[PDB]
């Protein structure tokens, strides 16, 4: 059938279809959510194959050998 | 404060001058067939009407009906109960009959306190 | 086989089992089912005359079901790490299943299995073989709905890491044996009665039903005897002096 | 229609953000524990 | 291992002084008066230990309570001075100091020594010990002696020493005077004069900062080669509201309270909440706007938080107690929930009450039945699995270790036979005995077991049950099936009422329960029940009259009612608005005595590790010995002591008499030989090291003198051969025997006739030769000879026998 969009709400009004097609439209948007960019170090699939939280770790050793975010 | 009451006279034609009922109740049901009954408020049935004219002087009446549903006034339709009345938004229109008169339809509402 | 039966266009009807496993505690085996059962006029003829309804049970794998309705809430399998906790929903009527709540404490930690297969894939007397199946199992975690109607309880898998903190060797100084694997067994605990029981104030009992000796050191200098070896687990001074 | 129930929704979800990271809410609770 | 030091206060040698101030900053607001040196602490290491002895000696402090009326600390010394000249004398007692200005604090006076030395006949020099004091006058006193110095050494530069002396408050002006304590000398070759050429005075800084508890702590630089001590006390805090029919001390409750409030210290956390939550300088009501605090359920707290309960060794204890200090800035509502975290109570409301009620034994107070809630239906909800622990780890400020934290788990058996391992973690927050924290764990353990929330909503009745307040419920669904719960009644208090049911039998069972309007339910006995129409008569008699289509519940033996506590109430509008919606979770009326008595610890035991106090050695012995080389003597100086345990390498310092102090090199052979040492007078003392570097005290002065070559006795020279064959001259012959390599000279002499009263000195000569010809004789003469020996350091031998001489 024809379909007639509309631009400033596309999110929920997909979902309105019955058509007997609205589980594909559910699941596209739900992989497609997931993959949006953040402030996240790591990326994209490389999180949904095999998870790995990633971050730059230092153990402390000395008070006088950590620097800042210049401080003092 | 000078109110003027309602005048032009009044008529019944074409589902017009029937009456309506507004309550303030809240209830609630607790079981077995038991509930209780409260009302907030002093327990006020703000009556509504409708009127139909058609006349020659159609455009005074539509006038005052225009020009008054910001400030009440005063008008007597079934028993006489005096009654302080005002017309409801965007409800007025007008229909053709003929070349010299018109069919004209209004909803009243009771205002109670204020009265100004 | 089912397999062949499910590749087609058109299957026949499919059906869904649930049993509820509780022996662990001493709870009794549960089965329940749907679908609806017609019954035949010739039946209702002789209900009528005898003025007696018996109702009516089904026969499948093992021994036979009873007759309650329920539903399943979404089930997934996701790679992506997220745990997700389908819902159970149990019809309750008769308040057998509140008064199970009340009794056995909720029946938290119970085993479920959910079985679907064919219709006419079972033979006459409910005997299938293993050759098609579709078998899934999870554990029952809280009562979360209870009322006069429906009863709804949550499920999960082993897979929910929630908590469980890996090492937890912690340097305490009372009897980290003493709270996992306790007293008598050869774990930990070598101590084999020895010199007599003590109790919760260490006192000196004969009986051997009042035993217990949490933690303190002092507990198994007695237990154990004064200069004999000790099994303590964990060190008496935990922290240095300031 | 469906753009009032956007807009209700984006404006809920707005409000609804800002009385979970005051106080009390899980963000909160969250954040007190692990950072601490 | 612990940090080094050495104890320095004996000075009386030439040395200067270097000293250190620090000033250190105390709770705001009032606090105890109670600053002995037992209380204040270096490295956790108490300065005075009771009776005992200084572990830190010398050291100067004073201390202020923080209030608004203080004095100003008169350390700090600053702002120049003025320094005024003089030098006369400190022999007959002259010199005064006649200070008016009031504006001044302290005064500087330097001591001048020109020359100090002494001789002996023999020419060796020593030292002079002399003693000052300087005293105060005060306007019409004693004088006061307040200044004690002592001076030594030998010196050929001269000394200066300057001392510090502080002013006390006076009215018209104050009198110092300088005395000297020590006979003066004489012409004779002992050199003291005490010479005085200072006056240096000055205000030292008037900065009294009000409102806030101070510290000034005063000790020297050497005492401290590496990092400086954290600087701590042990004493009592912040004087709170404490209410007025109360002695902290001995925790006493006269009775009706009043509501007037004084001033004490506690540490009851009821009484430090209620501070907190007041306080306009640092706490609650900061905007000026005086908020509303129920203090009658305070005082309930406060009373219940006082109760006796014995746990871990015996020994009744009170149950809850808190005493914290703050240091870094936290928000609000984290301090306010830690703290209510001992009670365990709730808080609620934002206006009129701010109130707090603590989980006691409470009564119920309203009852709620299938007639008093929305389309007749209760719900039933619980908890997740996950929260059912059996474990939970507990933080510490322990006392004996001295408020470094500990661990101490709670566990119950029960709850680990069915579920297994959950394991929480909570950090105390203040707790300092073991046994509280202990109760603290056990009281979350059981209660997060008991959990089964029962919801429901309710009409207008919600206004009157409030948060805290335990209610009843009677539904019918939980309980079996039968009902015996309706609200029907057609009577007041006719007796028995009739109390027909418009439907529903009801049976027999213990009582009927009413709800009064404003009082608690009243329930009477349901004897004579008499229900031949299954619905007629309950009760005896009853009080107050009862309008119709009132609420009542049965309860049996079998079937009773259930309890529950309130924790929420919500409200509605425009179609709910006199709707209230409530949440309860299970109440439980015997899990505070399972708390009370399952608590077992027995103590902290002790360790091993090096002492606060090495012990010095105990006793010393000065020997010598000697040996014969180059014909001198050489002496040596021998030194021993006990070796004392906790104690690796020792340290030997000695000088002559009373110059100056010199050390001989470290060693840790226990004993010290040191050879050629030259005769005289020594004394010599002996300090004790550990590994870690802590230095013990100074020995006892052990005094020695060395005469020469271990002492040992001469040996008299051996044959002395008179010959009577020498024409004109007379010799003499002889042998100087064995260990006679010292012999400074031989003495000679010759008597006449055999006497030892006519025996005079001849001739002395030098100790390489042993013979001697004395001619001027006459013929047939007869003489006598006597011969000794005479040492290097002048020591001498006994005579020998006397030989004849016949002259040819
Ligand atoms: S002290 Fe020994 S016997 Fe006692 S609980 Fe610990 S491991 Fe078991």
């Amino acid at each position: 059938g024809l379909f007639q969009v509309v631009l400033g709400a596309a999110i929920m009004v997909a979902a309105f279809y019955t058509g007997g097609a609205s589980l594909a439209l559910m699941g596209t948007m739900s992989s497609s959510l997931f993959m949006m960019g953040g402030a996240m170090v790591l990326g994209g699939v490389m999180q949904m194959i095999s998870p790995q939280p990633g971050g730059a770790n230092f153990e402390v050793q000395s008070s006088k050998n950590k620097p800042s975010y210049a401080f003092g | 404060a000078t109110l003027d009451t309602f005048g032009w006279c009044t008529q019944v034609q074409g589902g017009g001058g029937s009456l309506t009922t507004t309550n303030s109740d809240r209830s609630i049901q607790f079981g077995n067939g038991y509930m209780q009954l409260a009302s907030s408020g002093f327990n006020t049935t703000r009556r509504e009407y409708s009127v139909v004219y058609a006349g020659e002087d159609f455009m005074a009446v539509y006038d005052f009906c225009n020009s008054h549903r910001i400030k009440p006034f005063a008008w007597t339709p079934p028993d006489g109960k005096i009654g302080i009345w005002v017309v409801k938004p965007n409800s007025l229109g007008a229909k053709p009959v003929s070349r010299d008169v018109m069919e004209i339809n209004v909803t009243f509402m009771e205002q109670f306190t204020s009265m100004e | 086989l089912f397999h062949n039966c499910l590749q087609s266009l058109y299957p026949g009807e499919i059906i869904t089992l649930i049993e509820v496993d509780g022996s662990k505690f001493g709870a009794q085996v549960y089965r329940f089912h749907g679908e609806n059962i017609q019954y035949t006029p010739e039946e209702i003829m002789q209900a009528q005359q005898t003025g007696t309804l018996p109702p009516k049970e089904i026969t499948f794998r093992g021994e036979k079901y009873g007759a309650r309705p329920f539903g399943i809430s979404g089930i997934s399998f996701d790679s992506s790490g997220k745990a997700t906790k389908p819902q159970l929903t149990v019809a309750n009527i008769d308040s057998r299943v509140s008064a199970m709540i009340r009794a056995y404490n909720g029946l938290m930690q119970a085993k479920v299995t959910i079985w679907i297969t064919q219709r006419e894939l079972i033979n006459s007397d409910g005997s299938i073989a293993d050759g098609a199946y579709r078998k899934l199992v999870y554990y029952i975690e809280r009562p979360n709905y209870v009322d006069k109607s429906v009863a709804r309880f949550d499920l999960t898998s082993p897979y929910d890491m929630d908590g469980i903190m890996i090492p937890s060797r912690l340097t305490q100084s009372v009897c980290y044996f003493a709270q996992r694997g306790w007293y008598k067994t050869g774990k930990g605990c070598g101590y084999n009665g020895q010199n007599g029981y003590f109790d919760k104030d260490n006192n000196p009992v004969d009986d051997p039903s009042l035993d217990f000796c949490p933690g303190t050191v002092t507990a198994c200098r007695l237990r154990f005897g004064a200069n004999n070896e000790l099994d303590f687990g964990g060190c008496a001074v935990a922290s240095l002096q300031r | 229609d469906p753009r009032g129930i956007s807009q209700g929704v984006e404006m809920m979800f707005k409000k609804m953000i800002r009385e979970s990271c005051s106080q009390g809410g899980e963000v909160y609770n969250y954040i007190q524990e692990k950072t601490g | 291992s612990q940090k080094p030091h050495n104890p320095v206060e004996m000075e009386d040698n030439l040395i200067s002084i270097n000293k250190i101030k620090i000033l250190l900053a105390v709770s705001d607001g009032e606090i105890d008066e109670t600053f002995s040196l037992k209380q204040l602490m270096f490295n956790s290491v108490p300065v005075q230990n009771e009776d005992g002895s200084f572990n830190f000696e010398g050291v100067k402090a004073e201390f202020r309570p923080g209030t608004q009326t203080q004095e100003y600390i008169k350390g700090m010394e600053d702002s120049s001075s003025e320094v005024t000249v003089n030098r006369e004398v400190t022999t007959d007692n002259p010199y005064t100091i006649s200070v008016t200005n009031k504006t001044l604090s302290a005064i500087r006076i330097k001591m001048f020594m020109p020359r100090g030395v002494r001789i002996e006949s023999n020419g060796d020099k020593n030292g002079v010990r002399v003693e000052y004091e300087v005293q105060q006058a005060v306007d019409g006193g004693s004088f006061e002696t307040v200044l004690t110095d002592v001076i030594e050494g030998k010196t050929m530069s001269g000394y200066d020493r300057s001392r510090r002396v502080n002013l006390p408050n006076f009215n018209n002006q104050v009198i110092f005077r300088v005395v000297r304590k020590t006979p003066d000398s004489n012409d004779s070759n002992v050199v003291d004069a005490i010479q005085v050429k200072s006056y240096a005075e000055v205000i030292d800084a008037k900065f009294r900062y009000p409102l806030t508890g101070l510290l000034f702590v005063e000790f020297d630089s050497k005492m401290f080669p590496n990092q400086l001590p954290t600087i701590s006390i042990r004493k009592r805090w912040k004087i709170v509201n404490v209410p007025s029919n109360y002695d902290p001390e001995s925790r006493t409750y006269n009775g009706n309270w009043d509501g007037t409030f004084k001033k004490a210290w506690t540490n009851n956390p009821a009484w430090v909440l209620y501070d907190l939550m007041i306080n306009q300088r640092y706490g609650l009501d900061q905007k000026e706007l005086g908020i509303a605090v129920d203090k009658w359920a305070l005082y309930e707290a406060a009373q219940y938080c006082d109760q006796m309960v014995p746990d871990g060794k015996g020994g009744t204890e009170p149950r809850y107690l808190c005493d914290v200090i703050i240091q870094s800035q936290t928000d609000a509502y984290k301090v306010i929930r830690d703290i209510c975290s001992i009670f365990r109570g709730m808080s609620f409301w934002n206006g009129e009450s701010i109130s707090v009620i603590i989980d006691r034994p409470r009564e119920p107070a309203y009852i709620f039945t299938n007639d008093n809630v929305v389309n007749g239906d209760f719900s039933y909800t619980f908890a997740s699995e996950k929260s059912m622990y059996t474990t939970c780890n507990v933080m510490f400020d322990d006392e004996q270790n001295m408020y470094q934290q500990d661990v101490e788990p709670v566990f119950d058996r029960e709850a680990t036979l069915r579920f297994g391992n959950n394991v929480t973690s909570i950090t105390a927050i203040g707790c300092t005995r073991r046994s509280e924290a202990n109760r603290r764990g056990r009281w979350i353990l059981k209660t997060n077991l008991r959990s089964t929330t029962v919801n429901f909503a309710t009409g207008l009745e919600g206004m009157i049950p409030t948060i805290g307040d335990v209610v009843a419920i009677a539904d019918n669904f939980w309980s079996s099936n039968l009902t015996m719960n309706l609200s029907g009644r057609l009577l007041e208090v006719s007796g028995s009422q009739i109390f027909l049911p418009f439907r529903v039998d009801a049976r027999a069972g213990d009582f009927i329960i009413v709800n009064k309007p404003d009082g608690k339910p009243v329930k009477r006995t349901i004897s004579s029940v008499s229900a031949d129409g299954k619905t007629i008569e309950v009760n005896i008699g009853f009080g107050f009259p009862v309008k119709p289509n009132t609420v009542f519940a049965i309860d049996r033996t079998d079937i009773a009612l259930q309890q529950y506590v309130v924790t929420k109430i919500d409200k509605g509008d425009d179609d709910e608005e006199f709707t209230y919606k409530i949440t309860a979770v299970e109440y439980d009326p015997n899990k505070y005595d399972e708390i009370d008595y399952g608590v077992n610890i027995d103590d902290r035991p002790t360790s091993i590790v090096e002492p606060d106090q090495i012990p010095r050695p105990k006793n010393v012995q000065v020997s010598s010995e000697s040996r014969i080389v180059q014909g001198m003597s050489v002496e040596t100086m021998i030194v021993s002591w006990d070796k004392v345990p906790y104690a690796v390498f020792y340290d030997v310092q000695w000088r002559k008499d009373n110059g100056n102090w010199q050390n001989v090199p470290q060693t840790a052979n226990k004993e010290v030989y040191v050879e050629g040492i030259y005769a005289g007078n020594y004394q010599v003392r002996v300090r004790s090291v550990a590994g870690s570097g802590t230095t013990s005290g100074w020995s006892n002065i052990v005094a020695a003198t060395l005469t020469g070559k271990q002492g040992e006795p001469g040996r008299p020279i051996n044959l002395t051969a008179t010959d009577d064959v020498v024409f004109g001259i007379r010799t003499k012959w002889g042998f100087s025997d064995g260990s006679g390599d010292t012999a400074y000279t031989e003495l000679q002499q010759s008597p006449d006739g055999t006497v030892d009263n006519a025996s005079l000195l001849s001739l002395i000569p030098y100790p390489q030769h042993e013979y001697y010809h004395s001619p001027m004789p006459g013929g047939n003469i007869v003489w006598y000879r006597v011969r000794t020996v005479d040492r290097i350091g002048n020591v001498s031998q006994w005579t020998d026998f006397v030989r004849g001489m016949a002259s040819t």
